[PDB]
RNA sequence: CACAUGUUCC
RNA sequence: GGUUCGAAGACGAUCAGAUACCGUCGUAGUUCCGACCAUAAACGAUGCCGACUGGCGAUGCGGCGGCGUUAUUCCCAUGACCCGCCGGGCAGCUUCCGGGAAACCAAAGUCUUUGGGUUCCGGGGGGAGUAUGGUUGCAAAGCUGAAACUUAAAGGAAUUGA
């Protein structure tokens, strides 16, 4: 790195501890706020009940009417 | 300021080896430095050296040949055992055809190939290839 | 380059520059052999033998070519030692 | 993308100098950044030099002169057509044009 | 309002190089000389080249031409390049020799010379152009 | 088919006076004729078109596109090279990369690893090559491992006959133009890097121009 | 060359350099020729050592005769000051001349008519002949350049310090070189001086050509 | 110009801080 | 001294 | 205390619209002192110390020596020029040193031939320097500082047309 001593280990991994949070992959897997916001809640499949049907207008040139469902 | 006596010595001679000088002037002379090049005397990588042994930090003038492409300095001085003398050469040396890792031990400053013989590793200095 | 048993396995041995004491690459397009004629000690005329030298292209592109060959020819006695 | 070594200014160790006002406009430019034309000017160009001579006091009276140090900015010098845009190979040529006429 | 192009100039020059001896000075004199020595497609093109043929000899009559290869001029340049002057100005009896050039000769093999003249050193060693 | 010689070293090929192309790369005289490699080692010289890529130029009237082909050449014994050609047609761009690929062959160094028994299988030392932002390294490998590298530099490494290879790269390797030529500098560095085996000073053989200068003025201009 | 009893610095050559103005240098200095300069005289002029001129002439004259074929040795003088000397050396020694207006591509284009592969190159000065030195790094060609105290030493293999500016000083250089290269090869002896005068190689201004012709008539 | 892209957010903050004290 | 703007896909 | 200039604001012209550019004013301000705030494209967009590596012409400080010129003319000695050099001070030209993606740089070089020492700081673009919390300030505001969500792009250098 930038500091190159022999007993700088606390200078080393504390200067690697806090920008691990600025990495998105480490922050996502260790901050539970998105885990709370995960509507699966740690799952992969979920049952659902329909209340209406919603037609979604598509994007820029590739345009159509998309069949979407309120769940 | 001046932190290392051996790192600046190898950087000064590598700055002139790419240029092609035959005689250079290195500002320090340490106990480690004067017997550091004696390893290259037994390996024939650099020509014979003359020093100015005075009441100051002496100046060493070494004869320059082309046999040493680059001598490397590592900072700081990591500890090396014989459970990992094969470990560094996988990332540090070009091969076992040539390339040398030098170490300073209780036997003295000495090479990894002969460190296998006397069975003593330890405090390390650098590598020349 | 020779093997365990002692046979030269390399397909050629590359040249060496005599100034910087380093080898010459296969695609070095500026390396030059200096061909120096031999002068007889009593006749002064051409003999039939040479004192060949070599210079690399990097020394040419900084400008230290002639200073080296003067030093190279001093050791071989071509340049006068009194100077 | 960087265009000059010194970016239109002749400041290398100052950091801060005294601004000066321009001439064509009132543009506030630092002194070592504006173009300083020390224009030399005779009072009458071609017309009255013969006309003063027939109404002067002494024999071959010498005419006085004006010395004003103009300070044009970047936009005011190009609007007065003094400086010119140059190729990047010819930008480094900072020698002044000669004084042939 | 007339410029000789590349086609006219390449046809006119090669005619002069090979057929110098057959050309004259008036335009009409060598105009029909060019008729027999080349295959000219049209009446106009023959008169176009031959004017520039006559235009170049006025350059030749003025003096030598850069882009031409004449055997006679080549021999005349060899006659003047191998011209022999009188005795050399390298071997004189009077030679200006600066004070600082003696001690390099004095420490050499021939210290004392015969036909040399020691000169005065120039007092005041200012030799550089003013700045600006 | 009937070759007319031009270059001075080119005449030396047909006179049966030079034994191999190794003496040319001893003296490193430049090569401009493309049949000399065919003459000596044109038996197993194998061609391969890497890729086609429609590079384009924007013009005032319409659009303007010309192609570009990449070729790795060699026999499976020490000699490989690279060829680059950007031409209008895919046929001429492919042959242009074929025809210049002879002109830029660099002999690689095969060396031993540990014991020196058998055949030289790997790179003698750790060397790298520099061009653009793509980095590549020739790392020695143990016996019987193979060319452990990306598929495009994998092809150029078994293209020379060097078998055990280890690599370590950095950069936008998707630009394989900058990635193939990075190996080219690395393999060319072996004959520029000084070896402790090659501390023996080289006796200077006399140049073939100097050796055969009598014949160089009697059979041509 | 080195301490050779046949090849000392000669008395009859002493008077030629002093009258010509060869030992005088320029106002400035190039960093390369520290060993080739004795001392600085008055009014900013350097002094070029004659012993260094003799020795570097021999090493230059070693390589000329070492190439046993003089038919493939090229000579360049793009400046008009060395024009007259070098042209007739092609006829005398056997060389191939490059006398002004050099064409780029003569060493890389196989289609050009003037496609050459010589063995040795002769340069009157590196500044006017920098373009020939460019292709010297692409094809392996030795060169000689007559260098001043300010001339660059880029892509120059063998260099001889002298004055490449004065008219009387330049034509002395090729004449003495021609007088030497004839001595190593078995054509002309060494005890007797050469019959041909050194004035034959001095470039003459066209002002004096029409003026000396007046003295003839 | 990005200078008043910042100043637009600055007017939003003064408006948003004033409704804090109203409650 | 003024001159602002030319609806989306290719 | 307000000379000049000049936010806000007013008036006269242009505009289809000026709440703008132009001109006439003109308040806070711009000037000084005592208390605040600590933001700038605070830029060399390039942290600090230290060894080495192209020359070249300069300039400034101090020191060394020297033909000579000019004043104290009345010289020793001091000054001003000229020649070099020494440590560094802002610097400048060239470049196949070398680096870089290139523009370019003698450092942005000594970097896969990877480690001289050390501080601050970034991890795709937005959301966002935002919410909240704490803290300084009379205030404007400053410092620290998110998340949900959204996107297959955002961006830098370079070539050619327009």
């Amino acid at each position: 790195g930038k500091c190159r001593g022999l007993r700088t280990a606390r200078k080393l991994r504390s200067h690697r501890r806090d920008q691990k949070w600025h990495d998105k992959q480490y922050k996502k897997a260790h901050l539970g706020t998105a885990l709370k916001a995960n509507p699966f809640g740690g799952a992969s499949h979920a049952k659902g009940i329909v209340l209406e049907k919603v037609g979604v207008e598509a994007k820029q040139p590739n345009s159509a009417i998309r069949k979407c469902v309120r769940v | 300021v001046r932190m290392n006596v051996l790192a600046d010595a190898l950087k000064s001679i590598n700055n002139a080896e790419k240029r092609g000088k035959r005689q250079v002037l290195i500002r320090p002379c340490s106990k480690v430095i004067v017997r550091f090049l004696t390893v290259m005397m037994k390996h024939g990588y650099i020509g014979e050296f003359e020093i100015i042994d005075d009441h100051r930090a002496g100046k060493i003038v070494v004869n320059l040949t082309g046999r040493l492409n680059k001598c490397g300095v590592i900072s700081p001085r990591f500890d090396v055992q014989l459970k990992d003398l094969e470990k560094w050469q996988n990332n540090l040396l070009p091969s076992r055809q040539f390339g040398f890792i030098v170490l300073t031990t209780s036997a003295g400053i000495m090479d990894h190939e002969e460190a296998r013989r006397k069975h003593t590793g330890g405090k390390i200095l650098g590598f020349f290839f | 380059m020779q093997n365990d048993a002692g046979e030269f396995v390399d397909l050629y041995v590359p040249r060496k520059c005599s100034a910087s004491n380093r080898i010459i690459g296969a695609k070095d397009h500026a390396s030059i052999q200096m061909n120096v004629a031999e002068v007889d000690k009593v006749t002064g005329r051409f003999n039939g033998q040479f004192k060949t030298y070599a210079i690399c292209g990097a020394i040419r592109r900084m400008g230290e070519s002639d200073d080296s060959i003067l030093r190279l020819a001093k050791a071989d006695g071509i340049v006068s030692k009194n100077f | 993308t960087k265009k000059r070594r010194n970016n239109g200014r002749a400041k290398k160790g100052r950091g801060h100098v005294q601004p000066i006002r321009c001439t064509n406009c009132a543009r506030c430019v630092p002194k070592d950044k504006a173009i300083k034309k020390f224009v030399i000017r005779n009072i009458v160009e071609a017309a009255a030099v013969r006309d003063i001579s027939e109404a002067s006091v002494f024999d071959a009276y010498v005419l006085p002169k004006l010395y004003v140090k103009l300070h044009y900015c970047v936009s005011c010098a190009i609007h007065s057509k003094v400086v010119r845009n140059r190729s990047r190979e010819a930008r480094k040529d900072r020698t002044p044009p000669p004084r042939f006429r | 309002g007339r410029v000789r192009t590349k086609t006219v100039k390449k046809a006119a020059r090669v005619i002069i190089e090979k057929y110098y001896t057959r050309l004259g000075n008036d335009f009409h004199t060598n105009k029909r000389v060019c008729e027999e020595i080349a295959i000219i497609p049209s009446k106009k093109l023959r008169n176009k080249i031959a004017g520039y043929v006559t235009h170049l000899m006025k350059r030749i009559q003025r003096g030598p031409v850069r882009g031409i290869s004449i055997k006679l001029q080549e021999e005349e340049r060899e006659r003047r390049d191998n011209y022999v002057p009188e005795v050399s100005a390298l071997d004189q009896e009077i030679i200006e020799v600066d004070p600082d050039t003696k001690e390099m000769l004095k420490l050499l093999d021939f210290g004392s010379l015969s036909n040399l003249q020691v000169t005065q050193p120039t007092v005041g060693m200012n030799f550089k152009t003013p700045r600006g | 088919k009937e070759w007319l010689p031009v270059t001075k070293l080119g005449r030396l090929v047909k006179d049966m006076k030079i034994k191999s192309l190794e003496e040319i790369y001893l003296f490193s005289l430049p090569i401009k004729e493309s049949e000399i490699i065919d003459f000596f080692l044109g038996a197993s010289l194998k061609d391969e078109v890497l890729k086609i890529m429609p590079v384009q130029k924007q013009t005032r009237a319409g659009q303007r596109t010309r192609f570009k082909a990449f070729v790795a050449i060699g026999d499976y014994n020490g000699h490989v090279g690279l060829g680059v050609k950007c031409s209008k047609e895919v046929a001429t761009a492919i042959r242009g990369a074929i025809i210049l690929a002879k002109l830029s062959i660099v002999p690689v160094r095969r060396g031993y690893w540990g014991n020196k028994i058998g055949k030289p299988h790997t790179v003698p030392c750790k060397v790298t090559g520099r061009c653009g932002s793509v980095l590549v390294r020739l790392i020695p490998a143990p016996r019987g491992t193979g060319i452990v590298s990306a598929p495009v530099p994998k092809k150029l490494l078994m293209m020379a006959g060097i078998d055990d290879c280890y690599t370590s790269a950095r950069g936008c390797t998707a630009t394989l133009g900058n990635f193939a030529k990075a190996t080219f500098d690395a393999i060319s560095k072996t004959y520029s890097y000084l070896t402790p085996d090659l501390w023996k000073e080289t006796v200077f053989t006399k140049s073939p121009y100097q050796e055969f200068t009598d014949h160089l003025v009697k059979t041509h201009t | 060359s080195g301490a050779l009893d046949v090849l000392q610095m000669k008395e009859e050559d002493v008077l030629k350099f002093l009258a010509a103005g060869t030992h005088l240098g320029g106002t400035n200095l190039d960093f390369q020729m520290e060993q080739y300069i004795y001392k600085r005289k008055s009014d900013g002029i350097y002094i070029i050592n004659l012993k260094r001129t003799w020795e570097k002439l021999l090493l230059a004259a070693r390589a000329i005769v070492a190439i046993e074929n003089p038919a493939d040795v090229s000579v360049i003088s793009s400046r008009n000051t060395g024009q007259r000397a070098v042209l007739k050396f092609a006829a005398a020694t056997g060389a191939t001349p490059i006398a002004g207006r050099f064409t780029p591509g003569t060493f890389t284009n196989q289609i050009q008519t003037a496609f050459r592969e010589p063995r040795l190159l002769v340069v009157t000065d590196p500044r006017a002949d920098h373009q020939p030195l460019t292709e010297a790094s692409y094809v392996n060609l030795p060169t000689i350049a007559l260098c001043n105290t300010d001339s660059p030493l880029r892509y120059v293999d063998i260099a001889i310090p002298c004055n490449n500016k004065g008219a009387h000083s330049v034509g002395l250089m090729w004449w003495m070189l021609a007088r030497e290269v004839l001595r190593m090869r078995g054509t002309i002896s060494r005890e007797h001086p050469w019959e041909v005068m050194p004035d034959l190689y001095f470039y003459r201004d066209p002002e004096e050509i029409e003026k000396e012709e007046q003295a003839a008539a | 110009r990005a200078k008043w892209r910042k100043k637009r957010m600055r007017r939003l903050k003064r408006k948003r801080r004033k409704m804090r004290q109203r409650s």
